[PDB]
């Protein structure tokens, strides 16, 4: 949903009222490995995750 | 369903028929009112309803004082028109009476903004048929105060962009097209001020605009007239194609530059060719076709565009033309980066008569920097241009440096060093580089 | 709602991609009708200067 | 709300469809917001 808002911005900011949506497409692939992390973990989890 | 229809955008014009739609009372309470007729409420009655009727309804909507029944009527009459399953017969009964078609026009371009511009609109898509296409009531409409005054409201966006519209598919026939031109200085000002200004409707806006400017220079007299009369916005087009977004815009915008510089045109092979120099036209032409455009025919143009120009430049690289250049003053920044460079020929004539081209560059830069003018921006280009002449000349030929001393050109330029003008300052600290560096050595 | 916003979306792209593709396809048959005005005429006066 | 993170959180695979005009726009914008990574598409095409 953030990401749709910031294109839908940015079509704001640019004269083209195109549409540029996106969908989501499920594949069987395997999705890849996302961790936030504040200063206090990210060498933590960095050296965990080595 | 009619030889051809409007296919306006309508972002608010759409909303304007809405408006004209959500009243309608007034097609038949008017007669209650002894405001219309009963014929008339008979032939309002198959408008309030989503061949032979139309020219009664024509004269009650002429008679009618009330504004806003007129407004319905018209709003129904160009829904008629547009409408697939009354768009052959709102052609034909025109088509069959041309007659009809001036005393509807008449009745048009009044009334109320939206009274006004819908009535304007339903004129031009019935003038805009393949047959009876009337050139004296299109110049008549054109001639019309109201639609004018609305199309150079450039605050009302909507209202601009209808009017533009409705312009542009009024010039669409060829028949209708020198008649445009004939008031071309009440609109068209206008219309460069679009461009200029973007320098949905308003994308919308500058590609009808585009085409409306385009449309018109199909004729070599009109484009002739184009690029003189308004050369400041011929000459801004560049510069619009360059920072445009959209690929129409950029594809009309090369099409019409290329019409204009199109040999067919009278003065368009010097003239219009040299304007191009006038606006750094070449290096932005090169950065064009180094961007990858994705439509086929914008590539062709852009191609072409590249082949108009470097042939100006090699026809700008004579040595004839550097001389006539350097007869006058007020040089020009073309020639001298090839005839006092790679253009060695003209280096060698330019020897000739013991260093005379030299001599007169060196005295005409004496002369400008006693005038004591150097502080001009004019001044300040000549100056520059003249100091790259003599930098270009001073390399090839080492014998011009005892001519300049002679005449103290090196004094000259070694106070020109010390000149605030930057720009000219860069080009005097090259020539005396040149000069001490490889003369002087 | 994202997938119906989504399809949405599909179809004004779509009528976009056909608006531009009608907008430019009118520009190429008003360029054509030009160029041919202007060929033409050269075409028949190239013809017709033996008849002359 | 919030979004942290245990070990991951459920992500997804989505397809862009962006016009001509805007494509280096949209990437660019894309870029200094840094959220989604590109799978491969033309790799057989060689450099």
């Amino acid at each position: 949903a953030t990401l749709q808002a910031r294109l839908g911005e940015m079509i704001a900011r640019l004269g083209i009222d195109v549409p540029s949506i996106i969908q989501v497409l499920d594949t069987n692939h395997t999705p890849p490995t996302f961790h936030r992390t504040n200063k206090f973990t990210a060498g933590f989890q960095s050296i965990c995750d080595c | 369903m009619g030889a051809t229809k409007i296919l306006m955008d309508s972002t608010h014009f759409n909303e304007i028929r809405s408006i004209i739609r959500s009243r309608s009372v007034a097609w038949d309470a008017l007669a209650r009112s002894e405001e219309l007729s009963e014929i008339d409420a008979s032939t309002a009655k198959a408008l309030e309803s989503i061949g032979k009727t139309l020219i009664p309804l024509i004269h009650l909507l002429s008679t009618s004082d009330n504004e806003d029944c007129k407004k319905s009527v018209q709003n129904l009459i160009a829904e008629l028109l547009s409408s697939d399953k009354y768009g052959d017969d709102t052609v034909k009964f025109f088509q069959e009476d041309p007659k009809q078609l001036e005393q509807l026009f008449d009745v048009s371009l009044k009334g109320d903004f939206q009274t006004v511009l819908i009535s304007g609109f339903n004129v031009v898509s019935l003038l805009v048929q393949n047959g009876l296409h009337n050139v004296k009531l299109v110049e008549k409409l054109l001639k019309n105060n109201n639609l004018i005054n609305i199309l150079q409201n450039i605050e009302q966006m909507d209202t601009c962009y209808v009017c533009i519209r409705l312009l542009q598919e009024l010039a669409v026939i060829p028949e209708y097209r020198d008649v445009i031109w004939l008031h071309e200085k009440k609109f068209m000002p206008t219309l460069f001020k679009i461009l200029q200004r973007a320098t949905h409707l308003g994308i919308q806006l500058q590609y009808h605009s585009l085409l409306l400017i385009w449309l018109l220079t199909f004729n070599p007299v009109f484009a002739n007239e184009l690029v003189q009369k308004y050369l400041s916005d011929f000459l801004d087009l560049l510069k619009l194609v360059k920072i445009t977004i959209k690929e129409k815009v950029s594809r009309l915008c090369i099409s019409i530059i290329l019409q204009c510089c199109s040999t067919r045109v009278k003065q368009h092979k010097k003239v219009i060719k040299q304007l191009l120099l006038l606006g750094n036209a070449l290096p932005t032409v090169q950065s064009l076709s180094e961007r990858k455009y994705s439509d086929e025919e914008l590539r062709q143009d852009i191609s072409n565009l590249k082949e108009i120009l470097e042939n100006e430049y090699q026809e700008l690289t004579s040595f004839d033309e550097y001389v006539a250049e350097l007869d006058s003053k007020l040089l020009c920044w073309s020639p001298p980066h090839v005839d006092n460079g790679f253009w060695s020929d003209n280096i060698d004539e330019f020897k000739k008569d013991n260093y005379k081209i030299f001599r007169q560059l060196i005295e005409l830069l004496q002369a400008k920097v006693r005038n004591g003018d150097v502080n001009a921006k004019q001044e300040k280009i000549i100056i520059q241009v003249a100091l790259n002449d003599i930098t270009h000349v001073v390399e090839l030929l080492p014998e011009s440096i005892d001519v300049l001393d002679k005449t103290g050109g090196k004094a000259d330029i070694m106070e020109l060093l010390n000149h605030s003008d930057s720009r000219v300052k860069y080009e005097a600290l090259k020539a005396t580089q040149a000069i001490i560096g490889y003369t002087f050595k | 709602l994202t997938p119906n916003q989504v399809n949405d979306e599909l179809n004004k792209m779509q009528a976009f991609i056909r608006k531009e593709a009608e907008e430019k396809a009118k520009e190429i048959q008003l360029k054509a009708d030009q160029e041919y005005e202007i060929e033409k005429t050269n075409i028949v006066r190239n013809e017709t200067n033996n008849i002359d | 709300k919030e979004e942290a993170i245990f070990r991951s959180a459920e992500m997804a695979l989505v397809q862009f469809y962006i016009p001509q005009e805007i494509s280096r726009d949209s990437a660019y914008t894309l870029g200094q917001l840094g959220l989604v990574q590109f799978r491969d598409l033309n790799s057989k095409v060689r450099a």
